[PDB]
């Protein structure tokens, strides 16, 4: 049975505007281990993600980590849709730089 | 300190094509160190730490012949529990392992373990006796008579205590100055207003290996867990990892909380307030 | 080294 995933979006380095760094999604806790996993600038698909081999937690869940090269500015946002069969809908986490 | 290996094992079964997936993955310290993957174009444990590429041919062709043992292992097996469970073709279906040892700081045998799950879910494990299988499941009852009649706890055993205690004291020693590191966590403290009169504190923690952490916030003396928000611990993609928890706060009278951050990294917890 | 399995399930 089912088990829903949980998202967080981060970057790597501290954010400054101006200065590449790497975002990151962080999708865990899931089952079972098919997953869609799209990063959005501006509410489009970010075309070259980078996504970590699938692995497993002691508690049997599946994990994945995806990322992708970025630039923070002030005014665009960035966030992570993920698509999975525990979910009737895709969730949509946003990129907060402070959390 | 204390060490550990595992091997993490998956087989997916679906609807479509005619044969799963089997994925394994080998750690040593909670370190990916090895991987085989049957999708891959050269289905073969390939090394996964620079400190690996001391085998020779003969241990990854060995290596490489047991995956393939175990991919028609898993294959039999899936096709075993479908019918254990009278389910019918059309559906997915995930069978995972995870087996291996703990050893003590003094290199010896702690713990070995041997588990199974089936669609996610404990299907049956090793007891740390080595020699007696626990199986919730009525459909798991089938196949812990058969490995009760077989003496499958004997050969699992024997893998435990010897070949999987004397690899591992065999790959600690090829990669000392590599998995022999632990870096410290680095916190600092940012401020947040909100809904006045208010303010949320966030101690953040950086740059940490392993991902073991813990941030308590203070009132001065009692720690705080109401209501104190936090983040799971997370990758930053580079090896280490990054925790916060935040704590609201009455403006003004912010110098009274105090964040702690303890790490076995660090050779005493760290102490921290929000700094202007 | 990984562990080879014994009887299926």
């Amino acid at each position: 049975i089912q088990k829903t995933p949980q998202i967080q979006v981060y970057s790597r380095h501290p954010p400054e505007n101006g200065k590449p760094n790497i975002l990151n999604c962080y999708v865990t806790q899931f089952h079972p281990p098919h997953i869609e996993i799209q990063m959005l600038k501006n509410g489009k698909k970010i075309p070259k993600v980078e996504m970590s081999d699938m692995s497993f937690s002691k508690d049997w869940s599946f994990y994945i980590l995806a990322h992708t090269e970025f630039t923070p500015t002030e005014t665009d946002t960035y966030a992570c849709r993920v698509k999975h069969d525990s979910m009737a809908e895709p969730k949509t986490v946003y990129w907060d730089r402070d959390m | 300190g204390p060490h550990s290996m595992r091997y993490f094992e998956t087989a997916v079964s679906r609807p479509g094509l005619e044969e799963p997936r089997y994925i394994s993955v080998g750690y040593v310290d909670n370190k990916e160190f090895v991987r085989f993957d049957s999708d891959a174009e050269n289905p073969r444990y390939e090394p996964r730490a620079p400190w690996m590429e001391q085998e020779g041919p003969e241990y990854w062709e060995r290596e490489t012949q047991k995956a393939k043992g175990q991919e028609q292992w898993f294959r039999v097996s899936l096709r075993n529990l479908l019918g254990y469970y009278n389910q019918s073709a059309g559906g997915s279906h995930t069978l995972q392992q995870m087996s291996g040892c703990d050893l003590g700081s003094d290199w010896r045998l702690l713990r070995g373990y041997l588990q199974f799950a089936y669609e996610g879910r404990d299907y049956i494990a090793l007891n740390e006796d080595l020699k007696t299988w626990t199986a919730a499941d009525m459909a798991a009852q089938i196949t812990r008579r058969k490995w009760e009649q077989s003496g499958a706890a004997e050969h699992y055993k024997a893998y435990l205590e010897g070949e999987c205690v004397e690899w591992l004291h065999r790959y600690l020693k090829n990669g000392n100055a590599t998995l022999l590191r632990t870096d410290s966590p680095k916190a600092h403290v940012t401020h947040h207003p909100r809904s006045k009169g208010e303010v949320t504190l966030r101690c953040w923690a950086l740059g940490f290996y392993p991902a073991d952490i813990t941030l308590t916030w203070q009132l001065n003396g009692e720690e705080l867990t109401q209501d104190m928000e936090l983040v799971e611990t997370r990758p930053a993609g580079d090896g280490t990892f990054q925790k916060w928890a935040s704590v609201v706060v009455p403006l003004g009278k912010e110098q009274n909380y105090t964040c702690r951050v303890y790490h076995e990294g660090l050779p005493e917890p760290l102490t921290l307030r929000w700094e202007p | 080294k990984a562990v080879f399995n014994f009887a299926t399930m």
